[PDB]
């Protein structure tokens, strides 16, 4: 919403925020190499696509398409101090015991909606490969339905027979108070 | 006789005009049908083209 104002389009309402969310879900992708992608978009106009708001009024966006999700890898674009998702993944790995991180390097599982951009698995693998030692096999696992992985796994879990003793019954709550939840389960 | 001759001649010509209008609106209907099917086809083709071009992008 903030980066689209430099082309003239101004979305300020909450409804317009929903419109911009739809634009993001339809036109944005992750660039494998950000710098030369930027130079390419500057040179030609083959990256420009068009979107039609729900009153006519087509809008055309250029390098915004990949500048929007690039923030995941350079969170300094929005004034945050953290590191990109590739770097926090690598740090979380390197915070684990040296014997399991070879098997962690090869089972990076992606989940949730924000991991649905075209080309995010390739960029992620490139970055982690550049960070990790040159002997490990980096494998990014990105299922085609990863937007509902949490719900699917939750149904699998709640269906297990060995899980039917892990519920928090009403009686346990009546005994222990709301603090039952984290104190035991 | 001028009154009644203008009357019935203009009336039958008005009938011909309304039939021409019905023909014109049916032409509008068929043209609109062609337009809608063709634009839907264009939409499908364009979205598939975009999928395939980005697939070549990732592949290469
Ligand atoms: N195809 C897509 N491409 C890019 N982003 C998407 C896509 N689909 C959803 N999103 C983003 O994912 C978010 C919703 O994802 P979701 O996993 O449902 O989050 P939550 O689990 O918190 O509800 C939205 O903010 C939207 O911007």
């Amino acid at each position: 919403m903030k980066i689209l104002t430099e082309r003239g389009y101004s979305f300020v309402t909450t409804a317009e925020r929903e419109i911009v969310r739809d634009i993001k879900e339809k036109l944005c992708y992750v660039a494998l190499d950000f710098e030369n992608e930027m130079a390419t978009a500057a040179s030609s106009s083959s990256l420009e696509k068009s979107y039609e708001l729900p009153d006519g009024q087509v809008i055309t966006i250029g390098n915004e398409r990949f500048r929007c999700p690039e923030t995941l890898f350079q969170p300094s674009f929005i004034g945050m101090e953290s590191a990109g998702i590739h770097e926090t993944t690598y740090n979380s790995i390197m915070k684990c015991d040296i014997d399991i991180r070879k098997d962690l390097y090869a089972n990076n599982v992606l989940s949730g909606g924000t991991t649905m951009y075209p080309g995010i698995a390739d960029r992620m693998q490139k970055e982690i490969t550049a960070l990790a030692p040159s002997t490990m096999k980096i494998k990014i696992i990105a299922p085609p339905e990863r937007k509902y992985s949490v719900w699917i796994g939750g149904s699998i879990l709640a269906s297990l027979s060995t899980f039917q003793q892990m519920w928090i019954s009403k009686q346990e709550y009546d005994e222990a108070g709301p603090s039952i939840v984290h104190r035991k389960c | 006789q001028l009154v009644e001759e203008e009357l019935d001649r203009a009336q039958e010509r008005l009938a011909t005009a309304l039939q021409k209008l019905e023909e014109a609106e049916k032409a509008a209907d068929e043209s609109e049908r062609g337009m809608k099917v063709i634009e839907s086809r264009a939409q499908k083709d364009e979205e598939k083209m975009e999928i395939q071009e980005i697939q070549l992008k990732e592949a290469k």
